[PDB]
């Protein structure tokens, strides 16, 4: 509890599936300020470390102890916010130093799960925050500055898109970078071209050919990121169509929460519109693209599409 | 009635009772109002022509003189008597904006 | 058919916000601390045309006025003209 | 070891014969360096460095001191042999040997000083050695820079950036060596070496500062600045005609925009190079971004001398793209865009085309590029308020104090409305962008970031001022925004 | 014997035999746009930048 | 390559005599060949006419202008 490595060694000398209970007992003893602050420190860093190391255990032996650790984190976060925000800031600093030393080679699924637990835990609907908005622009720079050339980076972007979809289903804001991410991933999926050279994708090796059944028993989102992003170098067409429908479902979710309220959804969606019309003219059996075009056609028929009243204010007395 | 100068015309001068000059863009088109049509056109200018003037019936071998300056120091003298043919030219270094003749 | 040229509005000078749309002598008067004849002599030592507005007078002439007015003894201004 | 023993012997010292033997040892040190190419005396070369220091001290003593034909010939030959050993050590050093490299260069410099005060040929042999040198990390650094050498970059940053007389004789001997047909091809191979030798901003035609003098007697290196610029222009035209690549191409375009034009004489040949560079449009995603600095050079040339480029703003409409937002030169390109659009003869169609293109760009553009593009749109509408109708039409807004006839007419007008803007039309006068409003600026109002959102509120509120300080709100980045938000 | 020229917030009338600044109109606020005499050679009109 | 093509065509579209002098001052034969490779035919015709009148006005100038 006094040191990160020390308490990690304690938990590991115990048992990682029972380290939750051991740390809970230790925390209960300590609770029965500085001790629990250092415990929050080691518990954050230790669950991020565990998410970096191992996910071989299943939902009935790993997700349950991870959610128990998450509940302990909920308790210590309802009790403490200053030390948690402070080490959150130090985590911003260390992951930014990691990025500037290695643009891609110093990131983590632990940082992804750190972002998701911040999004679940904090008042994400706040406009300005000492933790959220730094983490918000970190997630932006993370999804944008990565040279998208491989499916593990595509899945990194997918889970970032899911987290900001939660962010903007509770906060309802807009990201030009998630628009750019959607267009870039669609173009690198259908690069296999003549209609989009402004998107500036990175890699000319992966595509989407015409040998998919796209059934329901065909792979859904089912995001086991700590395993799927580590085995996605083996590339079947089914993993590609699952991550394609994953980013498509998060795309449709972001639409249905915020982009219907976005006033320029028409001109936001036009490059995506030409991309999806190319999808339908290329494959001619895509029902979720068909539903998306139907929803956006309803939105074009429903929106005002009228010149605005921006420079209209009341006369001064 | 109107007559089309496609590039932005920046000067119009009734050179004669029957002819007018549209001085705009790179070239300039000299029209006639009675025939409602461009009699001639000259595109011998480097940049966009910025000014044009006309002087007539004065003490000179050339009776009618048409000056046009075109944003280079480049002013050029034609004459409608010779179907707006190149007769003279001066060049000042800075891009000229306005020229005028006594 | 572009053309380029060499204007400033209400503008700051010695932490005083004076306009560029008046005469320059009286702009330096409304700079607090110095008056009519002081501003006139400062313009005469800065060697500017006293009929331009302060929307004119590019920044090199401006900083010439600044350095002359803030080093006044070093530009032959006599002590009896000094405050 | 044996080198140190020979050093001590030569220091204590038929003294001429002993010095000749020591020089023979220091010339066999070239063979030692050849063995060092395999392994620098078990990867250290301390003995080699000691022998080099010994040879330097010996050359110093020889220059201070020395049948006069035979004696002087032996002395000059020993000095030349030491210099040639140093030059060959600098030349054949494919192995990255910092200490040995520094020793060779310092010995060459000392011998050069001694020759200039005692004996140009030594200099051209030196440059031939430095340019026959090559390394793997030196050849075509593609991420940034020109050539990440060791010996020529250290020779530049502590030898070339100090002495203007060496700069003059440097460029004149480069002219001679380019008229030399084989070393012309040597330069054509080492195009990047001169590039990393020339980006250091402190050359002779830069009269902003003064350079010190190496030789105690300069042989008229102040003869003519136009002669200096003639050497400059000849070397530069030869290198721009020979063996160009993409990263070196971007580097020479940067040095051309910022540093070359005070040192140059022939801007017409520069204009031809620059218009080829600006009309360079290919399917290469890395070479499609050259027109930014190409247009920078073309426009500063057009300002210096009245030259032209037909359909200028049409080409600017063609060159505005999101790849400009993705490349890191958009700050200086937006400086260029400001001095482009500050003309008082542009029209409503032009400013509407450019503002609608930038509106789709801020619809899909990163937030650093958003905080670049807000001040330009603000100052553009401020300079030409003839397009406030697209920010709000007077006919589409409503009011209770009007008749039901005009109510129904407004309803039917809002039904028969259609957005008539065309993106694919390349003529900015022909793009009907006057009727299309900015729902994309309404989305910028519905942005996510607080500072960007407040700049959008500045857009929405009525335009009260006109001085927005584009340079202050011009250079921002993700890391800079992180630093500002943490501070 | 005279001609007018527009300039920075200023209208200047020059003579011909001397080629010198004869008259200076500086009652303006911002830069003038046009200067044109009448056929009677007495009135000049000055288009300014305030409408 | 290092040509002077657009400056030649610009002078010939607007016959500036100072610009024609400064663009005929050069004598590099590769640049001459590359220009009249990448020049227009009728513009080269009027360039030959300008060459003739310049040689006739200054026969001393015709030296480097003899290969043009």
């Amino acid at each position: 509890r006094t040191h990160d490595a020390l308490l990690d060694q304690v938990k590991k000398l115990d048992l990682d599936d029972h380290p939750k209970i051991v740390k809970n007992i230790i925390k209960a003893y300590q609770p029965k300020k500085e001790k629990l602050g250092k415990f929050t420190a080691v518990l954050l860093r230790h669950i991020i470390f565990l998410s970096n190391q191992n996910y071989l255990k299943n939902v009935q032996s790993f997700k349950r102890t991870q959610n128990a650790l998450i509940s302990i984190l909920k308790s210590l976060s309802e009790k403490y916010n200053r030390e948690l925000s402070e080490e959150c800031r130090d985590y911003i600093n260390e992951m930014q130093a990691r990025y500037k030393k290695n643009h891609f080679d110093a990131l983590s699924n632990g940082d992804l799960v750190f972002f998701s637990i911040i999004g679940i835990l904090f008042s994400t609907s706040d406009q300005y925050h000492l933790v959220i908005t730094p983490a918000l622009i970190l997630m932006s720079q993370f999804l944008e500055q990565i040279k998208f050339n491989s499916l593990k980076r595509i899945a990194f972007g997918a889970v970032l898109v899911r987290i900001v979809s939660q962010y903007q289903r509770i906060s309802k804001r807009y990201i030009p970078e998630v628009v750019y991410f959607f267009q870039k991933i669609l173009l690198t999926f259908i690069v296999e071209p003549l209609d989009f050279e402004n998107i500036r994708l990175d890699s000319y090796e992966l595509g989407l050919p015409l040998d998919v059944d796209f059934t329901k028993k065909r792979s859904t989102i089912i995001p086991l990121h700590t395993l799927s992003t580590m085995d996605t170098e083996a590339h079947p067409v089914d993993q590609c169509v699952s991550v394609l429908l994953n980013v498509m479902e998060s795309l449709d979710a972001t639409i249905s929460t915020v982009w219907k309220s976005l006033p320029a959804f028409n001109e936001i969606i036009l490059p995506i519109q030409q991309l999806l019309s190319a999808y339908t003219s290329k494959y001619s059996d895509f029902e979720k693209p068909r539903n998306i075009l139907n929803k956006v056609e309803k939105l074009t028929k429903f929106t005002e599409h009228i010149p605005l009243a921006l420079q209209n204010h009341k006369p001064v007395s | 009635y109107s007559l089309n100068h496609d590039q932005p015309v920046e000067n119009v001068i009734a050179v004669s009772p029957t002819q007018i000059v549209s001085c705009g863009g790179n070239n300039f088109k000299v029209w006639d109002l009675t025939s409602n049509k461009k009699l001639y056109e000259r595109g011998n200018f480097n940049k966009a022509v910025t000014c044009l003037d006309y002087v007539e019936n004065f003490d000179s071998p050339m009776q009618s003189a048409l000056i046009a300056s075109s944003l280079d120091g480049h002013v050029k003298v034609f004459d409608p008597l010779d179907n707006f043919q190149v007769k003279f030219g001066w060049k000042f270094s800075g891009p000229v904006l306005s020229c005028a003749v006594s | 058919s572009l053309v380029v040229q060499e204007f400033q509005h209400i503008l700051r000078l010695l932490n005083t916000n004076v306009d560029g749309n008046i005469k320059i002598v009286y702009a330096l008067t409304t700079i607090k601390g110095v008056g009519r004849r002081y501003s006139n002599l400062v313009c005469k030592k800065a060697d500017v045309d006293l009929h331009k507005r302060a929307g004119e007078l590019t920044q090199e002439e401006l900083e010439r006025i600044v350095q002359i007015m803030q080093n006044p003894t070093h530009y032959k201004i006599p002590a009896w003209f000094l405050n | 070891m044996v080198l140190l023993i020979s050093e001590i012997k030569d220091i204590a010292k038929k003294q001429y014969n002993s010095i000749i033997k020591l020089i023979n040892e220091l010339v066999i040190p070239e063979n030692v360096t050849q063995l060092e190419e395999d392994e620098t005396e078990k990867n250290l070369r301390f003995l080699v460095m000691s022998l080099f220091q010994i040879f330097r001290k010996l050359f110093s003593r020889g220059d201070l001191t020395l049948l006069e034909k035979e004696q002087f010939v032996n002395w000059c030959r020993k000095v030349y042999e030491a210099f040639k050993t140093k030059l060959l050590a600098i030349i054949s050093d494919i192995p990255f040997e910092t200490s040995l490299g520094l020793d060779s260069l310092d010995v060459y410099l000392q011998l050069a000083e001694l020759e200039s005060t005692h004996f140009n040929k030594t200099f051209r042999k030196l440059i031939i050695a430095l340019w026959s040198s090559n390394m793997g990390e030196i050849e075509d650094v593609k991420s940034s820079g020109a050539s990440e050498n060791l010996i020529i970059v250290e020779f530049t940053e502590k030898y070339y950036t100090k002495f203007a007389d060496i700069q003059y004789y440097f460029q004149s001997e480069f002219n001679q060596l380019l008229e030399d047909p084989a070393y012309q091809d040597l330069l054509l191979k080492n195009v990047g070496k001169w590039l990393a030798l020339v980006n250091h901003d402190k050359h002779c035609s830069s009269v902003d500062a003064d350079l010190e003098i190496f030789v105690p007697n300069p042989p008229q290196a102040i003869e003519n600045e136009s002669k200096f610029k003639s050497n400059f222009e000849k070397n530069w035209l030869s290198l721009l005609n020979g063996q160009l690549s993409l990263q070196q191409y971007k580097s020479i375009l940067l040095i051309l925009h910022k540093r070359i034009i005070p040192h140059f004489h022939t801007p017409t040949k520069l204009m031809d190079f620059l218009t080829d560079s600006y009309n360079l449009q290919s399917s290469n995603k890395n070479a499609g971004v050259v027109p930014i600095l190409a247009l920078n050079g073309l426009f500063e040339l057009m300002k210096r001398f009245n030259l032209e480029y037909p359909n200028f703003y049409m080409k600017l409409y063609q060159i505005i793209n999101p790849d400009l937002m993705h490349v890191k030169y958009r700050a200086r390109f937006f400086r260029l865009m400001d001095v482009f659009l500050s003309s008082t003869h542009l029209s409503a169609h032009l400013v509407a085309s450019f503002i609608k293109k930038l509106a789709r760009l801020t619809l899909e553009s990163p937030p650093s590029a958003i905080v670049t593009v807000i001040p330009f749109i603000y100052n553009l509408i401020r300079k030409h308020p003839n397009c406030m109708i697209m920010l709000h039409n007077p006919a589409f807004i409503s009011n209770p104090f009007q008749t039901p006839d005009q109510v129904a007419n407004l309803k039917t007008l809002k039904e028969n409305y259609v957005d008539p803007f065309d993106v694919h039309e390349s003529d900015p006068e022909l793009t009907h962008a006057l009727d299309s409003s900015l729902w994309e600026l309404a989305s910028l109002m519905e942005h996510y970031h607080p500072n960007v959102a407040t700049l959008a509120k500045i857009f929405a509120q009525p335009f009260k001022k006109l001085s927005y300080n584009m340079e202050d709100f011009l250079d921002w980045n993700y890391d800079s925004l992180l630093n500002a938000e943490s501070s | 014997h005279d001609f007018a020229v527009t300039s920075s917030t200023r209208v200047q009338i020059f003579s011909s035999r001397t080629r010198q600044v004869i008259k200076t109109f500086s009652r303006f606020k911002d830069v003038v746009y046009s200067a044109s005499f009448r056929s009677d050679g007495k009135l000049l009109c000055a288009g300014d930048a305030t409408g | 390559t290092g040509t002077v093509t657009v400056i030649l065509s610009q002078a010939l579209q607007s016959n500036d005599h100072s610009l024609l002098e400064t663009v005929l001052n050069n004598r590099d034969e590769r640049v001459i060949r590359d220009t009249i490779f990448r020049l227009k035919p009728a513009l080269a015709v009027i360039l030959l006419e300008r060459l003739a009148e310049r040689i006739a006005r200054q026969t001393h100038r015709q030296g480097p202008l003899n290969v043009w």
